[PDB]
């Protein structure tokens, strides 16, 4: 306990350092901007293929193809424009909690309770989708996997550690230790040199992909963080937690900027995404309705109540055209 | 209009028929979640049913396909992945009877049982409780007393009464006696009668589920 | 005389049957057919609902006919369309109730077989067997039923065999034979096949749950006895009045000995249409899963 | 991926023959398959097609009724049953695979072919038939479509094939804009619904051959007369 | 006990951050939002002829 004391000293120093910077809250600065409150989006498409709970969905960089992960053991790539199914991948493990779509579009990744991030090659000389390589160095369930390139994927796990992988070799080049709880989500920076992680210790950590160490730690929340997403600028991010609160943290200021919580909401947040300009915060909820938040004024500008079951995943296209929400009712909807 | 988007739709409808045929094939198998805190007979019973991460086990008995998921090699927060098993037909929970005096270890089994039995994800999910190592329990109970696990135990130190006491202390941990049933069995090296017990419990659960789908229940 | 209320209560119950059956069958068709996952039970309930929703929809043209002394005002198309829908939908209601009984019995007596071989695709393939049998059993209405004009100026929808016979005795001989057919099929296919199947199948799943001790409330026995008796209380009086009228078919026509049966045909038939009113309440509303979709999607 | 045709030979005019396509190295059941024949010293003509799953079958108007196309997915083979054969059915029949989904490259792989020696349409016209070129020049092959190939979905259904001397055709540009896997970036495609262009930048010795257009907007799929480059 | 020696090291590294005041850090998020508000399709209902979804 000799050096446990200096941990409180450094915590007080950091708290004072970020207290001094908090001269004016974001809410005061946004008392002049025009509010948006008429955000009403309607279900343009309903993807009906899955026969079980949908745990993860990921949009393609083309804003048209999306990959969907469900517990029927199927990974489905959808044509959001025509509702068509491009591919239906049979997974070895049906307990998949995450799915990523490669920015190039040539691969999809799938992980879950099998502790393996499986890479699937979508574009082969044959016509089938084949397992490119199974990444099996994690000890807990994989909660999130995000592609940095065709050869680099960063995965979060229930082993409390995030890992950076080299796909063609299959070895985790860099491991990211420092959390004390199961890491539940990942969000790559737009430049793909940083990433934030949200774990069950109610803390978010900013990591350096190249360096391998965490530069910042954010601990506004009270319960475990289930969702994390960077602001489109890359300088901020928003976290969703079982606390029923969404927070906004700014890396440069290094603290919480705004809190998105309402009294009518007791359920936690399963997924968080930002609009293309970052003005809207799309958060998934266990009340069966997604909630659009004015990210600058922290007001509920809209509700997406089209799901009869808990929303688990939601994502916005790179074009910003539509927001897709997946839910445990087995249905994935595209909202515009 | 559709030029070759007419053939993408044909593919989208050909890989939508396989999803139905895989969902029909996957919904005809009983899904069992195998649990148990620390050292128990779960590894032992998995041998009795004729088969890191989830150890999925397949076995068929009396034309009924089973799919057992062992989550033992998963050290994480159960709250973050226990909801993945919400639609299991039944939970198989293994408790080692010989752990009453060990390290205390029997009380940990009760904490794990209470956490899952009253879990909001399993309110109707029945539990097949396996009180394993009944042979070691009877050998040990003559010398070591059950008082070392339960201070408030008013009874004799014999196997057939203390075992019933253990079954009562585990079967009274549920607060949902109306909506779900616990099937308890004592097993040490049972000659393939554990599969019979699981089959009977699963058949009762399937019948009760078929009644709930109808209005009879 | 005292035989005046008998001209009223059949009209009152059928209007009540029309409104309640339309509302309940529409609610079940919408909730089960659109707001619920397709299951073997849901498909059977939706098919049973379709039969007694269309039958209730075609009820008011039998209400106005009965109100006007069985005279048929509508055209020859409707008499040869509204009585085709009633015979197909009424014989389809009884064969879907039997099918639901058989499925409920198989799901309890052989749960392992019902786990490995009971699929939505197989249910859809087999759910049309009752529908084809109802279609085959309505051919006497397709061919022999038409509107007939009386010199007084009244048109009645009835089975006319003038074209089929071509001779006054020969028309009667085909008329008696074909009427005895759709009378006897009406009892053996309409009541003795569905009622026996319902009694045996629900009796078997009351002995099974009792032998295995699954009664934790009086709701199982109450729902089972309701689905068994309600089919008997509604369907039996009509099928007995009709079987009597078919066993004594010649006496009613040539001598008119039993006019009590003819005046009982309208109340008993109304009671047997009220089963279409009770079917959604007894089979789909009892389920908590269905109720938790009506209020969760209201 | 290998597509091997068999069943070719000399037939008296009026007889019957069955062509086989032994397909190995790829998921045959997931690929729609085509038969494209080439009359000797002449251009490509599409004759038949089976969708994946066998649900959709189309035939050329010339062979419709007397030609039958079937596949056996477990046996990984494609069959063309030919009856009422005439003198103008003598051609090298190519077996072509095509997979249809968003972003796919249909007609990607062509079989070797087999020779028979029997003793409205979206007309596609190549303006030229021979083009003298040097190994350093940049030829721009032209193509003309009778009906506009641009669709409401935004895709222009024009494919570019290169058939080297004594070889099967290879897809270079599918949907007129993006080049097929395995093709050098020198090839490029452009066009505006009609009047399409295939631009080659550094014409190597392996670019010499006959270039064929094909429309995939409507069946039957019509090919161009073919533009040849001589070295 | 290495947990304390590493946790204090991480806290020291996190302390050495050139933090920016929230006012400039908050006004730089609304600067990005207005600079891309026009190109945000979810913020406003775009005409049906420019929306890929019906
Ligand atoms: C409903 C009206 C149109 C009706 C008949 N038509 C049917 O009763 N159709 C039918 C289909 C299936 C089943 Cl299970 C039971 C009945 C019928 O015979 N009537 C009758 C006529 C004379 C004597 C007795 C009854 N009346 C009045």
């Amino acid at each position: 306990d000799q050096l446990r004391q200096e941990a409180e000293q450094l915590k007080n120093q950091i708290r004072d350092a970020r207290k001094a910077c908090a001269d004016a809250t974001l809410s005061q600065i946004t008392n002049n901007i025009d509010p948006v409150g008429r955000i009403q989006m309607r279900t343009r498409r309903t993807l009906r293929g899955h026969l079980a709970k949908i745990y993860a969905m990921h949009w393609g960089t083309d804003s048209r193809l999306l990959v969907s992960a469900s517990q029927d053991g199927k990974l489905i790539i959808w044509d959001s424009y025509t509702t068509n199914k491009v591919h239906a991948i049979p997974l070895r493990s049906s307990w998949v909690m995450t799915c990523a779509y490669a920015p190039s579009g040539n691969y999809v990744a799938c992980g879950g309770l099998d502790n393996i991030c499986s890479i699937y090659n979508l574009k082969t000389r044959e016509g089938n989708v084949r397992v490119s390589r199974e990444l099996a160095g994690h000890t807990g369930y994989l909660s999130c996997c995000r592609f940095l390139d065709d050869n680099q994927i960063v995965t979060s796990s229930g082993d409390t550690t995030c890992a950076l992988w080299d796909i063609e070799t299959g070895q985790q080049t860099t491991t990211f230790t420092g959390h004390t709880g199961d890491v539940m989500s990942l969000s790559l920076a737009p430049d793909t040199r940083l990433f934030v992680s949200g774990a069950c210790d109610a803390s978010a950590k900013l990591w350096d992909v190249r360096e391998g160490m965490c530069r910042q730690t954010f601990t506004g929340h009270e319960s475990d963080i289930n969702a994390i997403c960077f602001f489109p600028n890359g300088n901020a991010f928003a976290t969703g937690s079982d606390d029923a609160t969404c927070r906004l943290f700014d890396l440069r200021a290094d603290q919480e900027l705004m809190t998105y919580s309402h009294d009518n909401i007791i359920c936690g947040i399963t997924s968080v995404s930002f609009s293309k300009s970052g003005r809207l915060l799309l958060a998934g909820y266990d009340d069966f309705n997604c909630n659009v938040w004015d990210a600058l004024k922290a007001d509920r500008a809209g509700v997406l109540a089209g799901h009869d079951n808990r929303v688990s995943c939601l994502g916005v296209t790179d074009d910003g055209m539509a927001v897709a929400t997946g839910s445990w009712d087995s249905f994935l909807k595209i909202w515009n | 209009l559709s030029a070759e988007d007419k053939a993408a739709v044909e593919r989208s409808k050909m890989i939508d028929r396989n999803l139905r045929e895989d969902g029909e094939k996957a919904a005809r198998e009983v899904k069992l979640l195998l649990l148990g805190a620390g050292e128990s007979g779960k590894s032992t019973i998995v041998k009795q049913m004729k088969i890191t991460g989830i150890v999925e086990t397949h076995f068929t008995f009396k034309d009924l396909h089973f799919k057992m998921f062992d989550v033992g090699a998963q050290r994480s927060e159960r709250k973050k992945w226990i909801h993945c098993f919400e639609g299991v037909t039944a939970i198989i929970f293994c408790v080692a009877l010989s752990d009453y005096d060990l390290v205390n270890r029997m009380h940990e089994s009760m904490k794990l049982f209470d956490s899952i039995c009253n879990n909001k994800w399993f309110t109707d999910t029945s539990i097949i409780l396996f009180l394993n190592k009944k042979d070691l329990f009877e050998e040990k109970i003559k010398k070591s007393p059950l008082t070392i696990c339960y201070p408030e135990y008013a009874g004799s130190n014999t196997y057939e009464e203390a075992a019933a006491y253990i079954q009562c202390q585990f079967e009274d941990l549920n607060k949902r006696k109306d909506t779900k049933e616990i099937y308890t069995h004592f097993t040490c090296s049972t000659d393939t009668k554990n599969v019979q017990f699981v089959f009977d419990a699963v058949t009762d659960v399937i019948i009760k589920n078929n009644l709930k789908d109808c209005g009879l229940f | 005389a005292g035989y005046t209320v008998l001209r009223i209560l059949p009209l009152v119950v059928l209007g009540v049957t029309f409104v309640l059956g339309v509302l309940g069958n529409g609610l079940v068709i919408w909730v089960a057919g659109f707001r619920m996952t397709r299951t073997v039970t849901t498909i059977c309930y939706l098919n049973l609902a379709l039969a007694d929703f269309s039958f209730t929809a075609t009820l008011p043209f039998l209400i106005v006919s009965m109100a006007m002394g069985e005279k048929w005002p509508f055209g020859w198309f409707l008499c040869k369309l509204i009585h085709i829908v009633v015979d197909i939908n009424l014989f389809g209601s009884v064969f879907l109730i039997g099918f639901i009984a058989l499925d409920r019995c198989i799901c309890v007596l052989h749960p392992v077989w019902a786990q490995n071989h009971r699929t939505v695709s197989l249910a859809m393939k087999v759910i049309v067997g009752p529908w084809i049998l109802a279609l085959v059993l309505t051919l006497p209405v397709f061919l022999f039923l038409t509107t007939v004009t009386i010199p007084n100026g009244d048109t009645y929808c009835t089975f006319n065999f003038a074209s089929w016979g071509g001779t006054p005795e020969e028309r009667l001989k085909v008329a008696i034979t074909m009427l005895t057919a759709r009378g006897i099929i009406r009892f053996v296919i309409g009541f003795s096949l569905p009622m026996s199947i319902v009694a045996i199948c629900y009796g078997l799943i009351a002995a099974k749950i009792h032998k295995k001790g699954m009664i934790k409330s009086s709701r199982p026995l109450r729902v089972l006895t309701a689905v068994v008796a309600s089919f008997f209380i509604c369907w039996f009086p009509f099928q007995l009045v009709a079987l009597l009228g078919t066993v004594w078919l010649k006496e009613m026509l040539f001598y008119g000995k039993y006019k009590i049966i003819d005046i009982l045909v309208n109340p008993t038939s109304s009671l047997a249409f009220f089963n279409s009113c009770l079917n959604p309440m007894l089979y789909v509303f009892v389920g908590q899963d269905f109720r938790e979709r009506l209020i969760h999607s209201l | 991926v290998q597509l091997v045709e068999s069943g070719g030979g000399l037939v008296q005019p009026g007889g019957s023959r069955k062509l086989s396509c032994s397909a190995s190295g790829f998921a045959f059941s997931s690929f729609g398959m085509h038969w494209v024949r080439q009359a000797p010293e002449k251009g490509l003509e599409w004759v038949a097609y089976i969708s994946s799953g066998s649900g959709t079958i189309y035939y050329a108007d010339t062979v419709k009724g007397r030609f039958t196309i079937s596949r056996d997915d477990p046996k990984n083979t494609l069959f063309l049953q030919m009856t009422s054969l005439r003198s103008e059915d003598t051609a090298m029949y190519y077996c072509v695979r095509s997979i249809y989904y968003y972003g796919s490259s249909p007609f990607d792989f062509w079989g070797q072919g087999t020779t028979l020696t029997v003793s409205s349409d979206i007309v596609m016209t190549q303006a030229t038939s021979s083009v003298p070129v040097t190994p350093g020049e940049s030829v721009s092959i032209s193509c003309r479509s009778s009906k506009s190939l641009l669709h409401s979905n935004g895709n222009t259904y024009l494919y570019w094939f290169l058939q080297r001397p004594g070889q099967s055709p290879q897809l270079l540009i599918y949907r007129m804009s993006n080049l097929a896997s395995g093709v050098p970036e020198r090839f490029s495609g452009s066009g505006s619904g009609t009047a399409f262009t295939l631009t080659i930048s550094r014409l190597e010795a392996e670019d010499v051959g006959v270039y064929y257009c094909m429309q995939h907007l409507e069946y039957p799929l019509t090919f161009g007369a073919g533009t040849k480059l001589e070295l | 006990i290495a947990q304390a020696r590493k946790l204090v090291e991480q806290l020291k590294m996190e302390a050495n951050i050139d933090r920016i005041k929230v006012s400039k850090a908050a006004a730089d998020l609304m600067a990005y939002c207005e600079a891309h508000a026009k190109e945000d399709p979810l913020l406003t209902p775009v005409p049906a002829s420019e929306n890929p979804f019906r």
